[PDB]
């Protein structure tokens, strides 16, 4: 399926 | 109540619509993809970025531990085929135009070149039917591959005189560069059989007969059309500068090369560090290997030479560039003619067409006289990894599919002996340039990254898509 | 009426409008068998989803028909198109309706005799039946004065072990708490500023979330005027509400206003009433999302950094560019009072009715509706990167990954215009025979629903903080779009009735539609229903009524606009996290369009089977009513996924059968009951059976409803139910054990993702008691949902940061994943071995970011809870007090909403009546940082005069 | 002879009725106008819809009125440039217009 | 004021 996310700073 | 009111008013009616309307979208269509997503995974692969330390986008890329669910290039494959593929259909129903025709054909042709040497397979002779087959088989790449330069070569027999009446965003109605496009596509094809072994005498002289006509392009064959500005930039940058912050860094084999051989292209695109103000590269994978072996403060964004992306807001996406095309020349003077000097000329003119583009036009003696000069170079063996590290030099921050397509098929640069962890640990076993298998390696056959998994869409909606295999496995062009 | 064959509810305002609840639709969560109503979040202003007998519309209509008077209500949904990283919700269409209005409620849930109000009530209907006249005592003036405080429910419970830092090591700037365990000791924190930096005892500051929210106040004002003759009655009414949600700032906000007039006037035969209304609202929401959002922003904070020490701006290192963390986030409280999500709405709706009645048995009605609105929206945000980048570590100091970049400011405006026509025209015939009594009814039905809307978008503001959309030095995006559709029916119903025992109904409507293929507009759907009162006609008196139920009949139903013809749109694409649209350069494109339209679709029809028995004892101390029901939702026009190697990515076909099977019981009595008191209890009884039951083979037997690409994502899969998730599990040897890796002890993906189970509860409940000493009530309602499961981005947050009290798992010590082995792999050999390798302290952080042994799925969440859903205290003040007094009546109220949630041991994160993705059935996929759920308590005071 | 007959047709529904404490009035009005220059480019129309009532009950009266109003208008833009009249005026006195 | 423009013949 469609939408993406990002990762996080660390 | 009229109820004659389902023609969707937010778009033209159908006959308005003619191919001069449609034709632009497939060069950018293209473009999208091959200079976004797979030009993003591509440098990876390849080895010229790696994952920033502070960020975390790309572990599993670099890791090699993303699998065929990941849709690591779903958005790509719709563009490439449901968007180009069928606009490119769509204008070849349109016009009767031989030179429209000869344009969008080899725009055509190139995305199949582009799926083919992603997944080996793809679907051609059977996609773009609509209903009438929403499962198309998926053709062997040898079949793709001779398809569509078959395609390319009727579309060219059918040249008549006219002139192109569709607007061209590449190179603004010039058959004549039309034309070099294509037989730069045939010169990287043919190739591609040669080291596969595959009808190689054929493609062995078809290459020498090719280079010996020099009808091949000027400048660069590239989309030249990006703003500043939102939905208008270059794809890697809009995505990887706008969209997510900054994840990548250089990586340690681009690094050491350019340290080793003095060249001042290190400077383009490459940011020193901003601890020390020196060029670092990071081994691939090692992103969390480097934070455990070296802590955490000490292995953060500022200790390794960040990418830089501000030469890229408005970069043109490459299709062909051009340092690329004298490389391959040089290549085929270099082993299928007896001829050096022509070899040397085709080397050292991609070197300085390269030189050019970064902006040091003027500079490229440094490597031309220093390390990476002809002159050294001893065994023709010695002279063919000196043509390779130099086109790989040069397809970075340009054509990234390429150029990790350029290693699979040349196998240059070798991949090293030793371990990431051999690497870190003594510097000195490392041969500057070479690749280094990802420290935190995915593949259960180790190794370098072989091939793109099959699109997640086509898995679930085609039966007919071949089943999923590591990454290890080679695309049918590369046999060793 | 109540001669009905088929499950249906009523309530009355009192119960309706008793919670003092802004929605008419809320406060009957969990008290109807059958009825799934919940809200969107705890957001004031935000959306109600009310699904009747679960999902029948594979994308996306499930709500059902709301009939106000008796005229179609528009019941649009206001929500966000990309819930990832800009989610907000802003109400829907019922919401707009003053529950003090409110006389009946009545549901009708079964969907086999529909040919009353058409295709949109095959997702059920209810009928809404608004206050008319008096006489009364003495003027007919009732007002309601309310107040009530909104605080946080359930936040998730946190580990307060190990603070500020990353791979377990201290750091000064971490988003996270991978850091030591606790000491004490003086440490640093933050950015440098002026060569100066904060230095704070290392220590645990548990209560530093739940400290930043407030207490959310609203104040509730309505009014109502009434009267009536012998031939005509006259009401009008006004309410007005104002939320200021617990989220500190005004961002959350909504103020409601209504005004409605109804009136009847009788003249003879003849009957001419008419009602209009007018509602407005102004919505404020706090964004949720991936990006610089306020929430996200929150839960990545360290177990031991004060939060509320964060909100004053005089303090340089609270300044955007010395924030403690450059990580993606951003400090709320700048989020909070510099961002921008409003929306403004007006609406007017309303009817006429004329009835006539002539030859004695007939009566003629034409009635007709009109529902439009405008709404517009207005969002914006600074630009941050002029501000703040240049100088500052967070700053030019982080390069390419400052969360300034390229955040250089935005703003957009829509304004959307809707427009709804409604028109019957019926003649009715009622006349008894020998015992018998016939009731016909022959009617005409027409509908036209519009929208259109106005987008116009800049980017890069050239003044960082103005909104205009004059702000920029770059190109603006317009945006224009408009629907239309047109329905048209013919429609008969016939009631039979023998000495009220035997009631018969056949039901028969044709529609033709304008979004079905123009050479097959046509859909006819019939229905028969059938009820016997064996209580009459059977002594005792023990039995107080006895009526058995059946019905089975079909709903036809109609397609979405503009599926039919193939369009060619303006060229864009869609890349990851951005687009490539024309005009490039100078030039402008057409492309193909991705949806393949069908001019071979024909309509959808729904049939149902259902039987019923109903049954009152010891003059209704003890009633219960039991319903079983078949429904199966064929040739639903839908775009089906479909390989973008045929050149489309989806084709809009008629897919198969979604059934949906259970069971609707409620039980009701009342054990005690005296002159001063009675004690009622109720249970009420839902168990439904969900099935996809095929989808079109040639393109696969699965399509995507909602899902992240490469991440968990939830499908619809032939042989399944609806709403299937999968998710990435871990790989294991063919004896149970867990693959990891030789090198880094983490686990190993499996091949392909694996089920993950459905969106389903598997069964739903809830118990009431009511209790009534003299002049005193009291009402307590548990609401009970078991099974499912939900995606939750909460836990997905705080597992990567290192917050959730899972994370101190092992004291954070390095460990081996029990029952590890390592897969050795050499060509095609396959062998497995013991794993020696730990998971080093360095690398416990990314066990936990991907979800420990389970990996993604993880992050899939039981969807079950127990909810103390309303507690109302009511005192009616006695006749006697009021005399000397201009009061009729005076009834003060305590009440209180959503006041506690269980959830099982496994979920300690979120309250599961939450979500980013609207609300019908894509809303099901889970929640994506939705705002914490809130407790809500207050006070009513009426007043009759 | 270039111009038309403009036409219009108006409908206008009015119910009324009262007591003694309580008076109420609807109203219904279209009005739909294509104008004497040729098409429909000319075009009017008008819809409105009314309710008002009053209601007494001891020394307080309640009263409210409240109306809808709903047009589409289309209008053959005039001035100087490529507009309908200013080319119909500049024609010369020996060309049928008709034609 | 705003500007008009000639005819042309
Ligand atoms: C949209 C739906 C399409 O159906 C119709 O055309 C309605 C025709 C029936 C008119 C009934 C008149 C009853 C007389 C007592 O409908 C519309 O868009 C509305 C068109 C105009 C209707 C005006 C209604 C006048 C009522 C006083
Ligand atoms: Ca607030
Ligand atoms: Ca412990
Ligand atoms: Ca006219
Ligand atoms: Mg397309
Ligand atoms: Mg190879």
């Amino acid at each position: 399926g469609g939408g993406g996310g990002g990762g996080g700073g660390g | 109540c009229d109820l004659n009111i389902n023609d969707d008013p937010n778009y033209p009616m159908n006959d308005q619509v003619t191919a001069d309307l449609i034709f632009p979208s497939i060069s950018a269509s293209i473009a999208s993809a091959v200079g976004g997503e797979i030009y993003n995974y591509a440098g990876f692969f390849a080895q010229y970025y790696e994952q920033k330390p502070e960020s975390n986008q790309y572990n599993t890329l670099c890791e090699y531990t993303f699998t065929e669910s990941s849709q690591q290039m779903d958005y790509s494959y719709r563009i490439l085929f449901a968007g180009a593929l069928e606009d490119a259909k769509q204008v070849l129903e349109k016009t009767t135009n031989p030179a429209d025709r000869f344009a969008t054909t080899i725009l055509r042709a190139y995305a199949f070149q582009i799926m083919v040497d992603n997944t080996s397979d793809s679907p051609y002779s059977e996609a773009l039917q609509g209903n009438a087959n929403a499962t198309p088989k998926w053709d062997t790449g040898e079949t793709v591959y001779k398809g569509i330069l078959g395609e390319i070569d009727a579309a060219e027999a059918a040249l008549d005189g006219s002139g192109m009446d569709v607007p061209d965003l590449i190179f603004n109605k010039n058959i004549a560069q039309w034309k070099g496009f294509a037989n730069a596509l045939r010169l990287r094809m043919y190739l591609r059989f040669i080291d596969a072994n595959i009808d190689a005498a054929s493609y062995t002289e078809k290459v020498k007969t090719l280079v010996q006509n020099n009808e091949f392009f000027t400048g660069d064959v590239k989309l030249d059309c990006f703003l500043d500005e939102t939905d208008k930039r270059n794809p890697w940058y809009n995505t990887n500068a706008v969209g997510l912050t900054g994840n990548h860094c250089a990586a340690y084999p681009l690094v050491s090369y350019l340290s080793s051989t003095g060249d001042p292209r290190i400077a383009y695109g490459i940011s020193k560090t901003d601890a020390d103000g020196k060029y670092v590269g990071q081994l691939p994978g090692g992103k969390t290997h480097m934070q455990s072996i070296l802590g955490t403060d000490n292995w953060k964004n500022k200790n390794v030479s960040a990418i830089d992306y501000s030469i890229g807001a408005t970069k043109p996406v490459y299709f062909f560039t051009q340092a690329e095309l004298q490389f391959l020349i040089a290549e085929v003077y270099a082993r299928f003619h007896n001829d050096d000097a022509n070899a040397k000329s085709a080397y050292e003119a991609g070197v300085t067409a390269d030189f050019a583009v970064r902006g040091f036009a003027g500079q490229e003696n440094t490597i031309l006289e220093g390390a990476c000069a002809w002159s050294a170079a001893s065994t023709q063996a010695d002279k063919l990894n000196l043509i390779y590290m130099q086109k790989w030099v040069s397809l970075f921050y340009m054509d990234h599919m390429e150029a990790w397509s350029e290693i699979r098929r040349t196998d240059c640069p070798k991949l090293s002996s030793y371990s990431a962890a051999q690497i870190q640990a003594s510097e000195s076993v490392y041969t500057p340039g070479e690749l280094v298998a990802p420290w935190t390696n995915g593949l259960e056959a180790g190794g370098l990254m072989k091939r793109m998994t099959y699109p997640l869409s086509a898995r679930q909606q085609n039966v007919n898509t071949p089943a999923g295999v590591p990454g290890s496995t080679p695309v049918w062009w590369d046999i060793k | 009426e109540k001669a009905l064959g088929y499950a249906a509810t009523s309530v009355g305002g009192e119960k309706i409008a008793e919670s003092r609840t802004s929605d008419v639709m809320s406060s009957l969560a969990g008290k109807i068998a059958g009825v799934q109503i919940s809200s969107t979040s705890s957001d004031p202003g935000a959306s109600n989803s009310v699904i009747i007998r679960g999902v029948s519309s594979l994308s996306g209509t499930n709500q059902p028909l709301y009939v106000v008077d008796g005229v179609p209500l528009n019941n649009s949904t206001v929500y966000s198109t990309d819930g990832l990283n800009s989610g907000y919700d802003f109400g829907n269409g019922a919401n707009a309706i003053n529950p003090d209005d409110v006389a009946n409620m009545t549901i009708l849930k079964g969907a086999a005799a529909t040919a009353l109000y058409g295709s949109r009530a095959a997702n059920g209907v209810v009928m809404i039946t608004t206050k008319s006249g008096r006489k009364e005592k003495g003027v007919g003036i009732e007002y309601n004065g309310g107040v009530q405080w909104s605080t946080v429910l359930r936040l998730p419970e946190f580990q307060n072990e190990f603070g500020m830092g990353w791979n377990g090591n201290h750091t000064e700037l971490e988003n996270g708490s991978w850091g030591p365990r606790f000491d004490g000791s003086m440490q640093l924190w933050g950015n440098v500023y002026n060569n100066s930096q904060k230095l704070k005892p290392y220590v645990a500051m548990p209560d530093n979330i739940k400290d930043f929210f407030d207490a959310g106040f609203r104040y509730s004002n309505s009014l109502s005027f009434n009267g009536a003759t012998d031939k005509s009655d006259y009401y009008v009414s006004f309410s007005q509400i104002s939320d200021d949600g617990m989220i500190p700032t005004d961002a959350d906000s909504y103020d409601k206003y209504t005004f409605s007039a109804r009136g009847s006037h009788k003249a003879g035969a003849l009957t001419f009433s008419s009602s209009l209304n007018y509602a407005y609202q102004k919505n404020n929401f706090a964004t949720t999302g991936q990006g610089l959002s306020m929430l996200n922003s929150l839960y990545q904070t360290p177990r031991d950094i004060s939060i509320i020490g964060l909100e004053d701006q005089n303090d340089p290192f609270n300044t955007p560019g010395y924030y403690y963390t450059p990580y993606g986030v951003m400090n709320p409280y700048y989020i909070l009072n510099n961002y921008l999500n409003e929306y403004e709405s007006e609406r007017f709706y309303g009817k006429f009715q004329l009835d006539y009645e002539f030859l004695k048995y007939f009566k003629f009605t034409y009635r007709m509706g009109l529902d439009t609105t405008t709404g517009q929206s207005d969002k914006g945000k600074p630009n941050l990167y002029a501000l703040y980048y240049e100088g500052t570590p967070n700053g030019e100091g982080q390069g390419s990954s400052s969360p300034f970049s390229g955040e250089t400011g935005q703003y957009s405006e829509q304004i959307t215009r809707r427009r709804e026509i409604n028109q019957d025209i019926m003649v009715n015939f009622n006349m008894p025979v020998n015992d018998f009594n016939i009731n016909a009814l022959v009617g005409f039905n027409g509908n036209e629903r519009k929208v259109s809307y106005q987008y116009s978008e800049v980017n890069d503001l050239t003044i960082p903080t103005w909104f205009n959309l004059k702000n920029s030095g770059k190109t603006p995006i317009v945006e224009q779009h408009m629907e239309l559709r047109r329905l048209m029916g013919v429609f008969g119903q016939f009631e039979g009735s023998w000495k009220n025992m035997l009631y018969l109904t056949v039901t028969a409507r044709n529609d033709w539609s304008s979004t079905l293929p123009k050479e097959n507009r046509s859909f006819f759907y019939p229905g028969i229903t059938g009820s016997f009162i064996f209580s009459e006609l059977l002594l005792q008196d023990v039995i107080t009524f006895g009526k058995i139920r059946a019905s089975w009949g079909k709903t036809g139903n109609d397609a979405d606009v503009y599926m039919v013809n193939p369009v060619y749109a303006q060229s864009s694409n869609r890349i990851p996290f951005g687009s490539l649209t024309f005009p490039l350069g100078g030039v402008n494109a057409y492309s193909a369009g991705n949806v393949l339209g069908s001019n071979t679709l024909s309509p959808e029809m729904t049939t149902e089977s259902e039987v019923g028995l109903n049954m009152a004892f010891f003059k209704n101390r003890l009633s219960f009513d039991v319903s079983y029901y078949n429904r199966n939702t064929d040739k639903q026009i839908f775009s089906l996924a479909m390989d973008p190697a045929s050149g489309y990515t989806a084709q809009n076909m008629n897919l198969g059968k979604i059934r949906n099977r259970g069971i609707e019981l409620l039980i009701s009595g009342t054990p005690i009951r005296t002159k001063d008191f009675s004690w009622e209890l109720t249970w009420n009884f839902t168990k439904n059976w969900s099935k996809v039951i095929s989808l079109p083979e040639e393109l696969g037997g699965i399509t995507t409803i909602y899902g992240l690409n490469g991440g968990t994502s939830m499908y619809a899969i032939t042989g399944m139910p609806v709403g299937v998730f999968k998710a990435q599990v871990a790989e294991r040897d063919p004896q149970g054990r867990i693959v990891v890796n030789s090198s880094t002890g983490l686990p190993v993906e499996a091949s392909e993702f694996g089920i993950c189970g459905d969106m389903n509860n598997k069964y739903q409940m809830g118990v009431s008691t009511n209790l009534k000493y003299k002049g005193i009530s009291l009402g307590i309602d548990f609401d009970i949902r078991q099974g499912g499961v939900m995606y939750s981005r909460t836990k997905d947050i705080n597992y990567f940061t290192g917050n959730a009290i899972q994370t101190a798992y092992n004291d954070r010590n390095p460990l081996i994943v029990p029952n590890s082995v390592n897969k050795i792999v050499n060509g095609e050999n396959v062998t497995y071995v013991e794993n020696t390798t730990p998971i080093t302290s360095s690398n416990i952080y990314k066990y936990w970011g991907d979800g420990g042994s389970d990996m993604g799925s993880c992050f899939l969440v039981d969807k079950s809870y127990v909810k103390l859903r309303s507690v109302v205290l009511g005192w009616d003040l006695p006749k006697r007090w009021l005399a000397k007094t201009p009061f009729q009546a005076v009834k003060v109220s305590a009440y209180g909403n959503n006041l506690f949630v269980w959830t099982p041991s496994s979920n300690t994160f979120i309250d599961p009546e939450m979500t980013s993705f609207g609300n019908d059935l894509e809303g099901n996929y889970g929640e994506y940082t939705a705002n914490p759920s809130s407790r809500r308590f207050g006070f009513n005071l009426m007043v009759k005069f």
